[PDB]
């Protein structure tokens, strides 16, 4: 059991990594947002001129 | 290593071209005067050795007025000083001046700074040519320029988008009579044409882009789009590629048939673009609108034979195949009984550039798509119809006769159109 | 990467002995320690690798951050104003904002592509309904 | 070994579930996360019961979640105690069944019932012995009184020598919040009563009255419901779990209490039940035990024993004692109340002791009781049906979904039918 | 996962429909702007995957007054700019100029705007519908609204807040005509009907709000506070919800009688509301007020089918319990005889909002009750006496006739209320 124990814990270590590659997903949702507040609105304002 | 050579030929064809290489330059980063500010580019433009780049384009005209408004324009110092050919008098809407008369002393010059630019080139995929049909030295010079180079180099591909009338809006009285003559020489000399009739423009800049009056420059920039969505899986990274000689393998059932018409989404105004997401779910049901179709045609008169779709942005392949499988199992759309599977697709990763000063919205998805369908034996019909009615009485005819024309070429280009149309009636039938 | 997955079999021939011959346990205490003996192997993997009321949420908007928009007509004078217009004119202030929250969290449930079907082959085995040792 | 494995459907269901599952956590030491906090050896020597045993050592419950629309599991799942449940062990719905037995038992749960009775095949064929199954429903509920009914009647053609219990929950006249009660309530008891090994009926208004009366608080709550029903489920089949004097399974309890086979119907309550400020002065004992075990308040459904008779009863006590003073106890009961019990079966109460205690207390009981009474609700259910149904109203309903009356009609006969022969040994005399 | 789709048709519902908007876009925290500065607003609203939300909304008239309105305002940016569809020439009062002349030229672009709504929900619970009687627009795209959307969709559940002329006060003359035609179409198409009618809502004010001047802005929030309290229990958690769907399954004993007024409860001005407690006990007794309905009917006059009644605040499902026994017992309420228990009861957490600039105070509970009860047929009765009065003499008959609409559509619609009020007659006796 004392090896057993040993192995079950890598799967722990396997799930830890799995959701911060969840993490990284939300960082690329960021992106588009980025990408639309500030300079989406920059060209609505070149009708304006 | 891959490369491609434009032509332009006839005052349609440079100012799409002027547009186009407006876009490309901004695509690629290149200053107007052809400075890079401080290895994909090699597809358009080649290397002076220490800073600017020069394209592969050549520019053809007999009237001096546009070439002369390039070479003083902001543009100047991009081109080549000695590709931009000039003639001194104009064809003048008359096909036998552009073919028989005025053109013979001209054609020689862009045979050989086309060869010139072939020589540059090591890997050569094939040729894009722009010319307005509807007109004199367009037609004229369009099909002597692809007859000469047919018998010049051969299996080289050759891509042609021309611009047919529409069927109730046009500026010449003459357009039928020549229309029909150049489609005669470029079915047997283009791998590739695209229908680009000028009224379905103007409706999609109206119904989408919320602009009342629209102008050329407009429509010349929605080509400009096309062509850079075709042409970007050559220059960019992507997970499914492809090449020029991967579409006239997948598009043309047979020698005769590749005369296509294309469409492009999503198009719309900034000004309502963020007002909803745009998922690649609907842009790809848009795509298919007849409504949004960029040749006055109806494709719901007539069966699909193959569809092309090139998606570019950050499509994910699995939602690809998820809405395809949706336009399969919709009713209003039919295939051909003959063509179980009809989708070839391409993914690239580089988002749609946008041009400062325009009017479309930059979005993070769009595809353009390639159809081949029976339906565009409309487009055919209609024009033979205006042509039988002026040759009934022989109007214009002897402005044609007088420049070297034979009268029985007319009877010719007639018949073969029949020809067509047949084909197109023979093969859409079920077996 | 782990050391002790690389342990094979036929490495289970003939190792030392881990009871030494001077310290030989007596059978009565053998007998006398199973029940650390047991409770040691029950939750030995337990202890090391296996380690009310509502509440409401915080509203999403803050005071100071409600940005009112300018509107887009030019009007002049207080006579031209319509009572078409009046909603939306004042803004929210400490008072009148929600003291608590409850919305409803579908997080968990926007997922599950679908329920299953067991496409699959039977694998059961009978483990006997009387005392097991007659079975197969 | 003898393992028994929960399915639970309904948000009544699903919050009855809820809290008998913290209740047993609470029992065997066990956290939300899942890993063993306990103190005593008895708690983890038959934890295989209920409990799995998955991957780091940690121990899931082998329960089922059916319904048609996911709020009840989003909000269960995030509630206290959630964590210990399986993904793959939710299975539901997407539109709901809308307080309608047609939609839930023909249109919706005809097609999502082939997951749910998956997953149950799993996890029955995973046990070592299968001991049996215990449901908790709803019977005034869309998706409760039709899905439990039907997977009932499934379970019951695919294992048909188990032992089913079901812990339902009744409308009554007094608390009624559902204009369709009494149309789904005999639909549900008109095939409950065909299939169900064992039924236990369960009262809101007498809920709220036992907690307006015994322990005399001043706002009761659905949670504070559940929590007495969960200590009553609980009692039943601790003595399985827990070694005791005598102890008595599932199996032995339906032998012992169910003399004739239609007739398994029973009423159940527990005590000892104290307001908090009497606690120190009344004395816990066998005597007090069963005064508030035979007491007629401390029952769970609004039937009053005493206008009936009582056919069998069974107390289970928990705790240390001595068999001889219950006996006694039992014997004197009986011996002076023969009026109210049923002479042709003389001794007809059964005890049980177990030897673990509820945390916090000395000694409980838990009291399960067969008496002739419970017609009462049947009565008032079946004129409520019938002065509903004689003008047809809200039936287009039920006849536009493959329903037609002769189903209504075949469960009205059939519930009076019951009716009638549970009345027949409340007069009838050796 | 669960969404419902708002349409408002004619300027009444378009300034309901205002009202309720700024008063769901306060309760969810979502600007005017449309930016937020866990996911309750699905129901109402529809992430555009960066940002910005966008009702599940569209606006239908004929006259470009009201809209314009709304495009200028402070709520401009929050809707779609396609979505508010306006025509040019008004329906000026006349059903059949909304029903058969220039009706006819929106609907279609109505119905497409619909379907593209719906295509983004996932599960559609159902409709909403706000519209006056007494005018054109509200009457002739109302009627041909549902009658297309029946066929469209289906076993979707249609719900209709329609605001019926009260008994003498009204604006206009020719509105008893126009109002028969509404009920002919309305009774087999909708699940719901709500009457909502102006006089009893101009007396509710005065009697308690304190407002001696009441304008049209007071009683549009009433409304919003009641569709608010009616579908609240889709998006915030409670210890026993209802769904759209679990209104028609409850309220409905028959399929033609689907006719319901409601009533809430507490209305009361700040400055006395903290002399009373408020509690549960008594402000489900104003509920079953008999002067407190909303519209202009008395309930003393008849039985009740059912009611169905919702809480929302700080209540205890054993509090209310207690209240449906206390009036059960009361005597001068009496239920109809097959039906023992007639009371749906729901509980949510989330207490009523305030909007600044109101009339309402903050209060930590609320009753939003809807009953189905025979004493309906009063307004069917009186406004058929002024239909008999005026068609007597073939009044303002031939407006209607000009417009292609038949001489004998009067008649059939006439029959229906005869039909209506027996069926009524019928089911209110006992058995
Ligand atoms: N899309 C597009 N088409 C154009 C533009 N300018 C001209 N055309 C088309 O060109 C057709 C007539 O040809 P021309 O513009 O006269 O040029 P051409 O074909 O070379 O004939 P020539 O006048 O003899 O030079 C018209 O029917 C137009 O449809 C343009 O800027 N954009
Ligand atoms: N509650 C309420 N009722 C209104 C409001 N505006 C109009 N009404 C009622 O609507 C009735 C007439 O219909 P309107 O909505 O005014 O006119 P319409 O529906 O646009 O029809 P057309 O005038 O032909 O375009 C009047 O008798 C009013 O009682 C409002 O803002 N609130
Ligand atoms: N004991 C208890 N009963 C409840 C609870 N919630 C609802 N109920 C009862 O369940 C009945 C409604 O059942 P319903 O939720 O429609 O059942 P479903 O259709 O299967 O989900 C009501 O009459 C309530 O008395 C709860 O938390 N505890
Ligand atoms: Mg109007």
């Amino acid at each position: 059991q004392t090896k057993k124990v040993e192995a079950e814990l890598e799967e722990n270590i396997l799930r830890k990594c799995e959701e911060e590659k969840r993490y990284e997903a939300e960082k690329e949702r960021i992106l588009n947002e980025q990408r639309m507040q500030g300079r989406f609105v920059l060209q609505q304002q070149m009708l304006e001129k | 290593m891959r490369e491609v050579i434009s032509i332009h030929v006839g005052q349609g064809g440079i100012q799409v071209g002027n547009a186009c290489w407006e876009l490309f330059c901004l695509e690629h980063g290149i200053q107007p005067d052809g400075q890079m500010p401080s290895d994909a580019f090699n597809t358009f433009f080649s290397e002076t050795g220490a800073g600017k780049h020069v394209p592969r384009a050549v520019f053809l005209d007999l009237e001096p007025t546009v070439i002369d408004e390039v070479r003083t324009g902001t543009y100047r110092q991009l081109f080549h000083p000695e590709q931009l050919i000039s003639g001194k008098e104009d064809a003048a809407n008359n096909f036998a001046r552009g073919h028989y008369t005025i053109g013979k002393e001209i054609v020689d010059l862009c045979l050989d700074r086309i060869r010139k630019l072939a020589d540059n080139c090591t890997g050569l995929q094939g040729f894009l040519v722009f010319n307005s049909v509807g007109g004199g030295t367009g037609s004229g010079l369009g099909s002597l320029l692809l007859e000469r180079l047919s018998v010049d180099y051969g299996k080289k591909s050759k891509l042609g988008f021309t611009i047919y009338p529409s069927p109730q809006v046009s500026t010449a009285v003459v357009e039928p009579y020549n229309s029909i003559l150049s489609t005669h020489s470029l079915l047997e000399h283009t791998d590739v044409a695209v229908m680009l009739d000028n009224e379905a423009i103007y409706d999609i800049c109206r119904r989408n882009l919320d602009i009342e009056r629209p102008t050329y420059t407009n429509l010349n920039r929605l080509i400009a789009q096309v062509i850079s969505s075709l042409t970007a899986s050559l220059r960019f990274d992507g997970a499914l590629n492809v090449d020029i000689t991967e579409f006239q393998t997948n598009l043309v059932p047979y020698p005769r048939i590749h005369f296509m018409l294309s469409s492009y989404a999503p198009i719309i105004s900034a000004e309502k673009a963020y007002h909803e997401q745009l998922s690649v779910a609907e842009i790809t049901n848009s795509a298919f609108e007849p409504a949004n179709m960029m040749a006055k045609c109806d494709p719901r008169h007539g069966k699909y034979m193959a569809c092309s779709m090139m998606y570019r942005g950050d499509v994910v392949p699995k939602d690809v195949n998820a809405s395809i499988a949706t336009i399969k199992t919709k009713r209003t759309i039919q295939f051909v009984d003959w063509c179980p599977t009809g989708f070839k697709v391409g993914i690239n990763y580089q988002p749609p550039t946008v041009v400062p000063g325009g009017d479309l919205a930059k979005v993070m998805r769009a595809v353009c798509m390639i159809s081949n369908s029976t339906a565009i034996a409309e487009v055919f019909s209609r024009l033979d119809h205006k042509f039988d009615l002026m040759y009934a009485k022989r109007a214009f005819v002897h402005w044609y006769v007088g420049e070297g024309m034979e009268e029985g070429e007319f009877s010719e280009a007639r018949e073969d159109l029949a020809a067509l149309e047949k084909d197109y009636e023979e093969v859409g039938i079920e077996t | 990467g782990c050391k002790a997955m690389y342990q094979t079999t036929n490495n289970d021939y003939g190792q030392p002995f881990l009871q030494d011959n001077k310290t030989v346990p007596t059978y009565n205490e053998l007998v006398e320690a199973q029940t650390e003996v047991t409770r040691a192997e029950k939750q030995l993997k337990n202890k090391t690798v296996a380690t009310n009321v509502i509440v409401p949420k915080k509203f999403p908007l803050k005071e100071d951050s409600y940005k009112a928009p300018e509107p887009g007509l030019k009007i002049g004078n207080p006579l031209y104003m319509t009572a078409n217009r009046e909603y939306g004119m004042l803004k929210p202030t400490a008072f009148e904002i929600p003291n608590r929250f409850y919305p409803k969290d579908n997080t968990y449930s926007k997922s599950f592509p679908g329920m299953h079907k067991f496409d699959g082959l039977n694998t059961n085995i009978t483990f006997s309904k009387v005392h097991r040792a007659l079975d197969e | 070994m003898r393992e028994i494995v929960h399915i639970q459907g309904g948000q009544c269901g699903n919050q009855i579930g809820a809290k008998f599952w913290e209740v047993i956590s609470d029992e065997h030491g066990i956290d939300p996360t899942g890993t063993y906090h306990g103190d005593s050896d008895l708690q983890l020597e038959r934890i295989n019961v209920y409990y799995n045993e998955a991957t780091g050592g940690r121990y899931v419950p082998r329960a089922i979640l059916m319904d048609l629309e996911p709020g009840t599991m989003d909000s269960v799942r995030a509630g206290p105690f959630g964590q210990l449940f399986r993904p793959d062990n939710f299975v539901f719905g997407q539109t709901g069944a809308g307080n309608n037995w047609a939609k839930g038992h023909y249109t919706e749960g005809a097609e999502l019932i082939d997951s749910v009775l998956d997953v149950v095949r799993k996890e029955a064929e995973g046990c070592d012995c299968l001991q049996g199954f215990q449901i908790t429903h709803s019977l005034g509920g869309g998706t409760g009184s039709g899905m439990g009914t039907l997977l009932i009647s499934k379970v019951r053609e695919e294992y048909p020598d188990r032992i089913m219990e079901t812990f339902s929950v009744v409308p009554s006249p007094k608390v009624s919040d559902t204009v369709v009660e009494p149309y789904n309530a005999t639909l549900s008891v008109h095939q409950l009563v065909e299939n169900a090994d064992e039924c236990m009926v369960i009262d809101n208004e007498a809920l709220y009255d036992i907690c307006f009366r015994t322990l005399k608080l001043t706002t009761p709550t659905y949670g504070d419901l559940n929590h007495l029903v969960s200590a009553a489920m609980s009692g039943v089949t601790c003595c399985l779990r827990f070694p005791g004097q005598l102890n008595s399974d599932l199996r032995k309890l339906a032998v012992n209490l169910i003399p004739f086979p239609r007739l398994h119907f029973f009423m159940i309550g527990f005590a000892p039940l104290t307001s908090r400020g009497s606690q120190q002065y009344r004395a816990l004992t066998v005597p007090e035990l069963t005064q508030q075990m035979f007491d007629a308040k401390n029952m769970m459904c609004a039937a009053d024993p005493r206008h009936g008779r009582y056919l069998t009863a069974s107390a289970l006590f928990r705790g240390r004692m001595s068999t001889k003073e219950v006996d006694e106890q039992m014997l004197n009961v009986q011996n002076k109340n023969s009026s109210y019990f049923v002479e042709w079966i003389p001794n007809n109460i059964k005890s049980s002791i177990c030897d673990i205690p509820p945390k916090g207390l000395k000694m409980a009981v838990t009291f399960v009781g067969n008496s002739t009474a419970i017609q009462e609700m049947f009565k008032r259910v079946a004129e409520q049906f019938t002065a509903m149904f004689r003008r047809k109203a809200f039936l287009h309903w039920y006849t536009g979904e493959g329903m037609d009356e002769m189903e209504f009609t075949e469960a009205e006969s059939n519930m009076n039918d019951l009716v009638s022969e549970y009345q027949q040994y409340q007069d009838a005399t050796a």
